[PDB]
């Protein structure tokens, strides 16, 4: 019983952390789009 | 000096469009990856 439970616990702990990591990484990637767009061309090129 | 700056600003823009193309392609991977999962996953429910 301890093992069968522990195996399920391990299995989901790993899987949840992985898919969380994946969605966290994807989320910051989407945020990095907004940041790089916030890296607007409305810049010192005008000053040149 | 003008020509240096005006061309440089344009040069920067050529990088930027490639960076956002990467992010698009990355997003295409996210959709592909989730499709791959969800499609199989829904069958796994049936299997059990």
């Amino acid at each position: 019983r301890n093992l069968a439970a522990l195996e399920a616990k391990i299995s989901e702990a790993k899987t949840k952390k992985n898919m969380l990591q994946a969605r966290a990484k994807a989320a910051k990637a989407n945020a990095e789009l907004q940041q790089t767009l916030g890296g607007l061309g409305t810049s010192s090129a005008t000053s040149a | 000096d003008p020509e240096k700056v005006l061309e440089q600003a344009v040069i920067d823009m050529q990088e930027d469009l490639v960076q956002l193309r990467q992010a698009v392609a990355r997003t295409i991977a996210e959709e592909k990856r989730t499709e791959q999962r969800l499609n199989q996953d829904t069958q796994e429910a049936k299997k059990w």
